[PDB]
């Protein structure tokens, strides 16, 4: 059965179905809590080649969505548009009711193309995606969400601005994917695992004040030496 | 994949608003391009995507449509703009590099 | 194998009559059991006249708005299914086809899949 | 009790809810847009709350995906009520004896 | 009590219900339209009851818009069992007192 | 919290949260009832140019929907169908489940155009539209509702001839809105704030009866004299 | 009110509700159960022609659907593709969430054309469609279903083979309707009301056997003779 | 209910494909069958159902469409594919046996 | 009896000025207010060119995109509207008509169901 | 918003059924108007809303479409039935008093 979390003493334990303890109270169903936490406050990599590595595609599972009623501020949340070579879509359509994070510090929006094997993108560790009060097993197209699980609790008887960062992927979904960080429409960063989102801000601010966007109808793709890490190279 | 353009040396007094039609044989998700090849040189990109204006590109010319049907219209044809037009459909190269191109349509000024 | 051969036509004067005698041939005759006619003026495109279930008990004959009266298809037991015009206009010089309806998952339909040569009708 | 195995914890539980408790704020013609119905707050003390909340939460996945593979609703807003129903069925389910350590009836 | 503060009160209620309660009336095959499946009543005797209850009606219209607010339900339906459990939580939640005030259980 | 009211010995009172009332009985779910109760029982105004200044347009809330079990016999009801005046609609289409009011005695089937800001039509009072026991908080194309309000009980324990009345309206959701009573596909009536539905009925019969419907392919519009009441100007 | 059943001492009971028993015992929602039961369990008539002359087209009664948690395994199962004679299609398309009886032994698939009156197909004698999960009151298009009705329960305090087989029909839903089992793309039985399935794959077995099928383009159409049973002639 | 075809004298070099286009008036739910009819001889069934190939055809052939529009496409020309095609709507027999033609397109090798 | 019909127009040279009437009777004109022009080039496609509410107080005088401070109308109490063009063109040379917009259920839209016989304006 | 008409001067002989065919380039929401326009006379009104008949006009004429596409049929050919025809977008004047025309499709009995 689902645990049931009990606050007695500003001390959390399981409630036991078997032992009926008498001295747990519940006078009102506004008591009765739910509450969804960001997966990121384990200590868990919240780059995009580490995240994306822990969703699949698979097909004969339909989708389940349950509602939660608090969630925590997240720092990183993710959104996605992924096309298959041929030109369709792979991710499903946002149905009614469905909207994305509303307290997001970083959203990490990413557009590609990959096999798209299966129906829909299921996550491998069997947690949720969380969206907006409404805490989903699948990915929806272009909607913002971060990865959490949901507790159930018994309480005890008593600015907001987001930066967007673009990403450009190739091979999504396979063990070899590309992954290039976009300033421009035209100038691209080759993107490593170890760059914070203030990171990457430095390095569109530093590409714009050096004049180093392309000025060319072809595409700049530079990458940032390891060594030194402030001489982006090509 | 068949391409099926209007098929028809087009005739448009100077001034006027041409447009010809790029109709497929299924859906395609909106991946056209076209390109407009003067006798001798080579052709030129115009619309990619279907909508987006390639660069370098007069917005004179606009492109419209979805599914199967597609159109691209030229407004205040001046003598310049004669020449042959082709519509095209692409694959991403992550998968396969299959593409076709149309028949052909040529427009008189 | 399955022959739809016809009967009949030839020159007639106006507001006349004349029958045409469909002959069926090759093919179950109790299983595929609809028998139509066709005309097509010459030049011009085909224009459907009328439907019998001959070939078993029951069945329903079903008759185009514009031939009511002037036509009329019989029901008769053998194969051969005949259709009798009465008033023959001189609108009516056209080639006549006894065709066999087809059939689909979802049971018989009126398109044809077997014809017979044709016959000529002048007036 | 309830121990944290996770890599690592997070003291601080900076959360947003919905619920709040004037003038016409209330009438949706003239309430708030569909993203200023929030609000904040910050647990920032706690004796182990929040450490061992995480992995409670952690715990009651498995079977929370089991319960939702089982039913063949869209979407699940009656959790709770089970919930509530089922503490309401073992408090008092039956015949209850006044003095049975089964029962919440206490002599005086 | 409840005192009407209404410009007007209409005293009398002309009312339509739905429940009903014969052969094959209960088949949907048989049974009748879409349209026909509901009752009439008037309660013209009254003793101040409508005037209290469209005050009432009044009165509730904040909490409910404040509580559709607060839900993401596209439409619900469980406001009355919702009632029901609070309604037997709060008469029984836990500990009780054969002679406390917060309890039923008369003694003879 | 919602309030509950409890009807003891023929009298209605509010049931009091942190009170715990002893005399109360609760046996079974049928007990609890929802009721739906029409505004123009209060005594408002029930004309359309009075009651069409009720309501107003709005984007970004969605809409909500609760049920009803009981309701009451509605004088007034009305429908809308309102577009922009380059030809699109306004007002959204009825979801599935969504009915007319099952009892109306005066049907107000108003249809005309108007700026249509926002997305939803709301109701500037805070009331409910009552359909076929659902209470929504937007106006449906083409749907009859009525204004009214939801109230809970504890129960103690223990023909229909419609008439549709036709306008059209110019500058809908505006303060400058101009209403016309219509009589016949070429012939209208201006419309003022003091008609009563007997009356405007009385006004179709006279015009039928007297010949002032027009004869040529142009419209012709009347407009009754405020003082004698019976002889209708022009 | 609906029924609920008690079991005790391997007893069923049917609960009063006006004489309260203290015996029963209910610890959990867990002991709640929802049973669907088939119709052919009580010895019905399980064939087409006797089956589809059970079900009936209306119009102006919309549909609802309830679901149940344990069913039985069914014997036979159904699958209609009706379309009315110029082409439109009868049944509508099953709603998201549905899908086929999950335990079917011989799937009945009919499809053929009738007047089709009405908008939904529902059962005459008052039977629920089964489907997965989800009884519901009427016919969705291309969904395998069995007749069953349900029962609600308290629970005491404590391989797979699917054949298909095919029909045709003509004048579906009126008293004068022809039924054609279906062995090849050209070749056709006519159906009686006292063939067992089996019966039919032994049609079937001797029919490709023996080469009776259709060799030329028309349709071929064998009739079982009755007495001898085993010679078929035509 | 009226038919309309492509209506012109079409021409195409051998081993190109040739397409014939039967709009109809209304919703038909691909109820339309295709049919050859060569100078002189009775007219021969190509497409039932509008994507079925009937018995005895070659695979050249293929139909495809839906809802008012329908396409007969020929992928492969050779000299004996020269004659009028036509575009029929029927009903089924249980119910009426309405049968309406289509007007008729020649094709010039 | 029910008539737009329309005075002025001919012979104007380039760069001028002129002065068009259009007079209606017959019908209601309080109700039916809407008068609009319309400009037909000899052998070429209708159009718009401006209208009025015509009829009663307020209303809105709309003009078309390509005459903007040219081809002012003038709202007149007596049903005869008045249209003034200024710095005429060779290319202004067309016919002029003078309609009355129709209505829908919806309200009165810009279609056209009461034309006048038009007159000529040469530059 | 232009409207492409059938631009063809259309021959049809007495007693058949004609159709003119008139696009857009984007949904107007069945908002045009029809016009038959004999040599020299005004033109006059034919349909309105896309599907309703104007007065004084025989059930001969009908018109039909949505979206984009829209159709008129004139069922019957007479000798008279011989002018320029017209589809008009219009607007609402409850705020706007645009409309477009189309090009003019002429009819040869
Ligand atoms: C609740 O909390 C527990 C513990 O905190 C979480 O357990 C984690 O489970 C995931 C998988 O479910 C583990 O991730 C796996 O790591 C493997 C390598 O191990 C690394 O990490 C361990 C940590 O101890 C090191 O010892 C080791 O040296 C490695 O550095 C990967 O190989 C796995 O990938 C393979 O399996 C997955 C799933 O089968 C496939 O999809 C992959 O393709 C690949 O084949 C996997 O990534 C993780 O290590 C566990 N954490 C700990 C601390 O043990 C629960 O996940 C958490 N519950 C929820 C719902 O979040
Ligand atoms: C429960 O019962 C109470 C009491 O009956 C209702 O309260 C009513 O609330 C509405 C608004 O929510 C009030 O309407 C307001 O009227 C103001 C002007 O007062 C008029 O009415 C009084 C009545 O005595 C007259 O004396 C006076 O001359 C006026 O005719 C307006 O100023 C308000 O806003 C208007 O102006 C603003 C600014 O210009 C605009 O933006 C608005 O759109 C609007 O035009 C508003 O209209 C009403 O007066 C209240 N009743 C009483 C008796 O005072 C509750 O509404 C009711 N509950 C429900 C759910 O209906
Ligand atoms: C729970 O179990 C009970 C068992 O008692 C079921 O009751 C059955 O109800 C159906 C109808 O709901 C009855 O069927 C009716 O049969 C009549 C004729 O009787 C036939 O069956 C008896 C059985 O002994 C034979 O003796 C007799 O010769 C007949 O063969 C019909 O007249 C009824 O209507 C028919 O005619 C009318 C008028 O023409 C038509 O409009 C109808 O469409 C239909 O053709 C009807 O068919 C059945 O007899 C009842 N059983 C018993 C044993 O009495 C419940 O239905 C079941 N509940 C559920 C939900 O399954
Ligand atoms: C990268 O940094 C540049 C420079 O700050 C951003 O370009 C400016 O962004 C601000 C808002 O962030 C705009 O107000 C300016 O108009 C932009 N252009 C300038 C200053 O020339 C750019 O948006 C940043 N890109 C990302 C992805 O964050
Ligand atoms: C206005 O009154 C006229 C005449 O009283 C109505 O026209 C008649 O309506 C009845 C039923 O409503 C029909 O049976 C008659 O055939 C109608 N014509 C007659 C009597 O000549 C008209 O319907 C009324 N309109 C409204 C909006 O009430
Ligand atoms: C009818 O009988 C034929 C012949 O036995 C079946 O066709 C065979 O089906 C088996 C599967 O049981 C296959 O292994 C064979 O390859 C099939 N052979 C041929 C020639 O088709 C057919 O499936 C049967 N149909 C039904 C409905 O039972
Ligand atoms: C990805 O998987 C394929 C599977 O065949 C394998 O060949 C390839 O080496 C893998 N790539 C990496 C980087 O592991
Ligand atoms: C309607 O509101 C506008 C807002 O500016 C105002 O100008 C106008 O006078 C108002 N109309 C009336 C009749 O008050
Ligand atoms: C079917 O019902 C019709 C209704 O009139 C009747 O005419 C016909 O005889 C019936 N057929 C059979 C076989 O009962």
């Amino acid at each position: 059965s689902i645990p049931l979390g009990v606050i007695h003493n500003s001390t959390l334990q399981v409630s036991d179905v078997d032992k009926l303890v008498c001295r747990d109270k519940l006078s009102s169903t506004n008591q009765l809590r739910s509450v969804g936490l960001n997966l990121e406050g384990n200590g868990v990599a919240t780059d995009v080649p580490s995240a994306t590595k822990r969703w699949g595609f698979r097909s004969g599972v339909p989708p389940k969505v349950v509602n939660y009623e608090a969630g925590e501020w997240a720092e990183n949340c993710y959104n996605l548009e992924i096309k298959k070579p041929d030109g369709s879509e792979c991710l499903p359509a946002a149905p009614d009711g469905i909207r994305g994070f509303p307290r997001c510090r970083y959203v990490h929006k990413v557009s590609g193309t990959g096999p798209c094997a299966g129906d829909f993108a299921f996550h491998k560790e069997g947690a949720f995606f969380l969206y907006d009060r409404l805490a989903s097993t699948v990915i929806y197209r272009g909607t913002t969400f971060a990865e959490g699980v949901v507790a159930f609790l018994i309480l005890p008887q008593a600015g907001y601005y987001s930066t967007t960062i673009r990403y450009q992927a190739t091979g999504f979904g396979t063990n070899e994917t590309e992954y290039l960080f976009e300033v421009d429409n035209l100038t691209y960063v080759q993107l490593e695992s170890r760059f914070t989102p203030q990171f990457l801000l430095q390095l569109n601010e530093t590409i714009y004040t050096s004049g180093k966007r392309s000025n060319t109808t072809g595409k700049l793709i530079w990458k940032v030496n390891p060594e030194i890490d402030t001489t982006i190279g090509e | 994949v068949v391409l099926t353009q209007t098929a028809s040396p087009v005739s448009t007094p100077v001034g006027g608003t041409v447009t010809i039609k790029c109709q497929a044989s299924q859906n395609i998700y909106s991946n056209l391009a076209w390109y407009q090849q003067k006798p001798g040189q080579p052709p030129k990109l115009l619309i990619y995507s279907a909508s987006t204006l390639a660069s370098g590109v007069p917005s004179r010319f606009k492109g419209s449509g979805s599914g199967t049907e597609y159109t691209l219209t030229i407004s205040d044809l001046e003598c310049a703009d004669a020449a042959t037009y082709y519509c095209q459909r692409y694959y991403y190269l992550s998968g396969s590099a299959d593409n076709t191109f149309g028949g052909g349509t040529e427009v008189v000024v | 194998q399955e022959q739809l051969v016809e009967s009949g036509g030839g020159l007639v004067q106006p507001e006349g009559s004349l029958t045409l005698t469909c002959t069926a041939s090759g093919f179950s005759f109790s299983s595929n059991c609809w028998r139509c006619w066709v005309r097509q003026a010459p030049g011009k495109g085909l224009e459907w006249i009328a439907c019998v279930c001959a070939g078993r008990s029951g069945g329903t004959t079903y008759y185009a708005s514009w031939a009511k009266g002037r036509f009329t298809i019989s029901k008769t037991s053998s194969p051969t299914v005949t259709l009798q015009m009465t008033s023959l206009t001189a609108a009516d010089t056209a080639t006549y086809f006894c065709a066999r309806a087809g059939y689909d998952d979802y049971g018989d339909a009126s398109f044809f899949n077997l014809w017979g040569p044709g016959t000529l009708v002048t007036v | 009790a309830i121990v944290n195995a996770q890599p690592k914890c997070n003291p601080n539980l900076h959360y947003w809810t919905t619920q709040d408790e004037i003038g016409l704020a209330w009438i949706p013609y003239f309430g708030p847009a569909a993203e200023g119905i929030y609000t904040e707050g910050l647990m920032h003390n706690q004796d182990g709350l929040i450490c061992g909340l995480r992995q409670l939460a952690n715990e009651t996945t498995q079977a929370l995906q089991l319960f939702l593979r089982a039913t063949t609703e869209l979407r699940t807003f009656s959790i709770l009520n089970r919930k509530a129903i089922d503490f309401l069925l073992q408090r008092w389910g039956g015949t209850c004896h006044i003095l049975g350590p089964d029962c919440c009836i206490e002599p005086h």
